[PDB]
């Protein structure tokens, strides 16, 4: 259902199962008797369900909205233009978090995935979600509580200015 | 004084001529709705105070207070429009007048100026 893209999930590996000794494995009899008395009327009642869902078929969409001028591009007391600007702006901070939130849940289930070896196995996880970070971190931090478009654009051309004198030198 | 001197304003007069070319304060106005209610509320305490039913004794004179606030208050309300339109008029002709005294600042945008950033942390 979701995107294998936006979260990817390693092939699974499942290695062949290969009896050695005599003595009936409990596991497999109890999986047969769990999937017996609770899968099949689970999923007897999970096809019902669907029946009726197919029956009353309907969709919902997803709103998009357009691009705004930014608060860059705006007056000095033009608060309409302010408002739509900052309203972008509040939209895009969101998109951003939730960004931040989906290489997260990647890192965590490559944190799991991995079991021992993930130290060595969750390496572009862990490059990917310190990259997003930084962006993050150095786009919307020490903002304030009171935050608002004006403020990084502050941060951003004190930034310009530090990096300016930086190449300067 | 402010507009108290102002020229050609006739003496004790409630609402000059030019008042008439503003638009009529609503007889639904909430500003003299508020008005009736100040009136019903002073016939409720007169009721009160020369203890006789508050809510009953009296309906014409409750009714009386009422009208009276509210014609009073519609006249009220006009001159308070008169005068709020004369000081907006004299405003707006003075600044018309004095365009050296009134300029009008170049408009820049938020990303030519420049303001500093104060960290929060």
């Amino acid at each position: 259902s979701w995107d294998k893209d936006v979260y990817p999930e390693p092939p699974r590996r499942t290695p062949a199962p290969a009896p050695q000794t005599s003595l009936p494995n409990p596991v497999t009899y109890l999986t047969k008797i769990f999937d017996l008395l609770v899968d099949r009327p689970v999923t007897l009642a999970r096809e019902f369900i669907e029946q009726q869902h197919a029956k009353n078929r309907y969709y919902y969409y997803h709103r998009e909205f357009r691009r705004v001028p930014d608060i860059t591009e705006c007056e000095e007391k033009d608060i309409l233009c302010m408002f739509e600007a900052e309203m972008q702006w509040r939209r895009d901070y969101k998109v951003d978090q939730e960004i931040v939130n989906i290489i997260q849940e990647r890192l965590k289930a490559c944190q799991q995935r991995e079991g021992e070896s993930y130290r060595q196995n969750c390496a572009k996880e862990l490059e990917q979600f310190t990259q997003v970070s930084k962006a993050f971190q150095d786009r919307y931090s020490d903002l304030g509580a009171h935050y608002s478009a004006r403020k990084c654009l502050a941060k951003q051309k004190q930034r310009m200015l530090a990096e300016r004198k930086a190449a300067k030198e | 004084t402010m507009m108290s001197g102002r020229p050609g304003r006739v003496p004790l007069q409630f609402l000059p001529n030019e008042a008439r070319s503003l638009p009529p304060p609503k007889l639904t106005d909430p500003r003299l709705v508020y008005m009736g209610f100040l009136g019903y509320c002073s016939g409720l305490i007169d009721n009160a105070i020369r203890r006789r039913p508050v809510v009953s004794a009296g309906l014409h004179r409750q009714l009386l207070y009422v009208t009276s606030f509210v014609f009073f208050g519609y006249y009220l309300l006009k001159r308070q429009d008169y005068m709020y339109a004369l000081r907006d008029h004299d405003m707006f002709a003075y600044v018309k007048s004095h365009p050296e005294d009134f300029p009008e600042k170049d408009k820049k945008t938020y990303g030519e100026i420049l303001e500093e950033f104060h960290p929060v942390r």
